[PDB]
């Protein structure tokens, strides 16, 4: 009650139809990829040719990341159940690309259900500019949620 | 101190999970998946055309899981990598779209909006598309869903804009409605009697929805 | 890799593909003096 | 198919009356499938060439029907790696013989 | 004289159709799509790194001294690579500009 | 066996392989019993090329 | 030309041979791939 | 380096041979190439790639 007439009317409105909300202005987590196809689309005056070439340039990039491959993972030291447990992965084609994600195994419903659609995050690449490596050995860890 | 076969596993790469009454809250089994071949299946009909993607009858495609012991029919939008079915069956089409509408090039913008919804076709090739979807040509705008119960707690339309597809699927009729009157108008300002009057081909079109 | 003894030598580099994509491997046109490898 | 009730005070031929009548017609029969009748795809695909209508139906005849209309060097260029070599050189916004 | 003051209105308005129409042409689209070809700087930089660890990986030379690993060589490579992503950012804001 | 179409085909159904120029495949395709259908489904690989066979034997006359 | 020219052939003959400065070539290509920018960036001035 | 293709189905068959349509054009290959078993690069086809 802040600030009042229209404001408190779209307390519910804004809720109770769900295409007044749907916008592609998302809270988007897919920052790592999704920029890849607004940055061809970028452009004051266009025409229907631009966007094959934006397509195909994320349509390349899409099928690495489908191919990932899951390297070691981090159990919460000694415990069980309700674990956050931190995975690292890599690209195959090269040893070049290292990334980790995690998921929320508290998040289900009892009822025969099991984690719920939500509960699973979304690779985060790493930056450290590493070479060497014990043959492929990289290890993550946990440092009180460091 | 314990252990548990939270480990390596055989060829399909799923890892084991130690318990079958589960390690967490309910008995879901000491079966999960990862990994998908999913780009084996697509680079072959994503190089042929974009519009091979954009049907039905390729996002139908099979996988495999005897490794497990069970079976994958098809591609499965499963929450460890459901996203990049999403991403690439649905935002992509509709970025190029919304970019259009606005641009003038509202039937471009149509000829991406039909990606998605066909109210001006019913005699396609494949008599499960006939049969099926019918009209919606992005199967997770009709594929499996369910409850949404696990972000209740905190609800917001932030989670409610994502429940189900019924709503989604009415809001690209509402996004389509729009694009015929946007072009009907630029008949009508501007141009002379017998080019404005044409708008009306428009407006009896857009009141038949 | 070239499975037979003495590399440096010149074998070419070929392929003469019939089935399976994903066995599309390559092959060489000498080794030593007459005899195959079991690549 | 007749505009009942309405506009007392417009002017037009009555061409346009028969016309309006069967391009009205030839629109519903492919906005809804009552009555049961049904299109091709081939069908299905070419009511392209009535979306918008005058003077762009009669081009689709006369840009074939006359060449010297389509000829332009705007052409669907695949020589993309040497014909830029060309106008990158007269790529200046004033110029001369030289 | 009011129909020759007419023009002094008339003149000044029926020429602007040459203006609230053809409002763009094909060569001021080009010095947009010149600016905009930078989308490429996700790839303009990516031969560095695998030529500095090629550089570092593996010795260049061998015998009764072996060796030549360039040390720094992969973190000298990576200043170059994030310097980058400026002088295409703020290019893309004078084509959106 | 092809003038058992051409007696029938050019008796009633149609006047000539130049009135096929009105069709579209599955208008063509519903028509036609086992006898036809049966040896009938390349047809319109030449048959629709022959709906364009005659088009310049009097245009390229242009000189 | 002067990369491929630090690559083909060794530096250095001796107790000790060697010395081809492996990554030179794709080390040069990326500087090859950046000169078009600055080009196309002022032929759109030029075209301005 | 360069690569280019032929449509040897496009013909007429009246004892004509490949329309003047049926070949392509020649495209360079970017990948920094420096060393090769002697002018030996070698092609191949993956399913159409």
């Amino acid at each position: 009650f802040a600030n009042r007439y229209g404001y408190w009317a779209a307390n519910q409105q804004l809720r109770m139809f769900p295409e007044i909300y749907v916008d592609p202005t998302l809270r988007l987590t897919k920052t790592e990829f999704f920029f890849q196809l607004e940055s061809a689309l970028n452009q004051g005056k266009l025409t229907d040719d631009v966007a094959q070439k934006a397509v195909l340039g994320y349509l390349n990039n899409f099928e690495e990341v489908s191919n990932l491959e899951i390297i070691a993972g981090y159990q919460d030291g000694i415990d069980i159940e309700n674990d956050k447990t931190y995975f690292v992965a890599r690209t195959r084609m090269q040893p070049y690309r290292y990334f980790w994600r995690s998921l929320d195994a508290s998040q289900r419903n009892a009822n025969s259900q099991e984690l719920y659609p939500t509960a699973w995050s979304e690779w985060k690449a790493i930056s450290v500019p590493l070479e060497n490596v014990a043959n492929g050995i990289v290890r993550p860890i946990m440092m009180d949620n460091r | 101190r314990d252990k548990f076969q939270i480990k390596q596993f055989s060829q399909t790469q799923y890892l084991q999970f130690p318990e079958a009454s589960s390690a967490d809250v309910w008995y879901i089994g000491k079966q999960i998946r990862l990994n998908t071949l999913f780009a084996k299946e697509l680079i072959g009909k994503a190089s042929r055309s974009l519009d091979l993607v954009l049907s039905w009858e390729t996002q139908n495609s099979r996988l495999e899981e005897a490794i497990l012991g069970g079976a994958a029919e098809l591609i499965d939008l499963d929450g460890a990598n459901g996203i990049y079915f999403w991403e690439l069956f649905f935002h992509m089409p509709f970025m190029v779209s919304w970019r259009f509408n606005v641009e003038q090039r509202y039937e471009d913008a149509n000829r991406w909006v039909k990606y998605l919804f066909n109210p001006f076709e019913c005699e396609d090739e494949p008599a499960l598309l006939l049969g099926k979807p019918p009209y919606w040509n992005s199967r997770p705008l009709v594929d499996e869903p369910f409850k949404g119960y696990s972000l209740t707690q905190p609800s917001d339309p932030d989670a409610i804009a994502a429940s189900d597809p019924i709503h989604y699927r009415k809001a690209v009729f509402n996004f389509l409605t729009k694009n015929i009157i946007d072009q009907g108008d630029m008949e009508y300002r501007k141009l002379q009697p017998s080019a404005r009057t044409l708008a009306r081909l428009s407006y009896s079109t857009a009141s038949s929805l | 890799e070239v499975l037979a003894d003495q590399m440096e030598e010149m074998i070419a580099v070929v392929d003469r593909m019939e089935d399976e994509p994903r066995l599309a491997l390559v092959a060489f046109k000498e080794m030593s003096e007459s005899w195959d490898v079991v690549f | 198919l007749l505009d009942t009730q309405v506009s007392a005070k417009v002017i037009t031929s009555r061409l346009s009356l028969v016309t309006q009548s069967v391009q009205q017609y030839i629109n519903r029969i492919a906005l809804n499938l009552e009555p049961g009748l049904s299109i091709n795809q081939q069908e299905a695909t070419d009511w392209e060439e009535f979306a918008n209508r005058y003077g762009y139906w009669a081009a689709n005849q006369q840009l074939r029907m006359f060449p010297e209309i389509y000829v332009d060097p705007t052409l669907r260029l695949t020589k993309t790696e040497f014909f830029f070599q060309l106008e990158s050189a007269l790529n200046q916004g004033k110029l001369t013989d030289d | 004289a009011l129909q020759v003051s007419k023009q002094s209105a008339q003149d000044r308005y029926d020429h602007f159709k040459e203006l609230y129409d053809e409002n763009i042409s094909s060569t001021e689209q080009k010095v947009i799509e010149l600016q905009s070809q930078a989308a490429n700087s996700l790839l303009m930089a990516q031969g560095m790194r695998t030529a500095a660890a090629a550089l570092d990986v593996i010795p260049n030379i061998y015998g009764l001294a072996v060796g030549g690993s360039h040390w720094g060589a992969p973190l000298n490579a990576a200043a170059e690579i994030i310097m980058i992503k400026y002088q295409a950012d703020s290019s893309k804001s004078e084509s959106l500009s | 066996y092809s003038q058992s179409l051409a007696d029938t085909l050019l008796g009633l159904g149609y006047r000539s392989i130049f009135d096929i120029a009105k069709v579209s495949r599955q208008r063509f395709i519903k028509r036609h019993d086992e006898s036809l259908l049966g040896n009938g489904a390349v047809i319109f690989d030449k048959a629709v090329s022959m709906a364009n066979q005659v088009l310049q034997k009097y245009r390229k006359n242009r000189l």
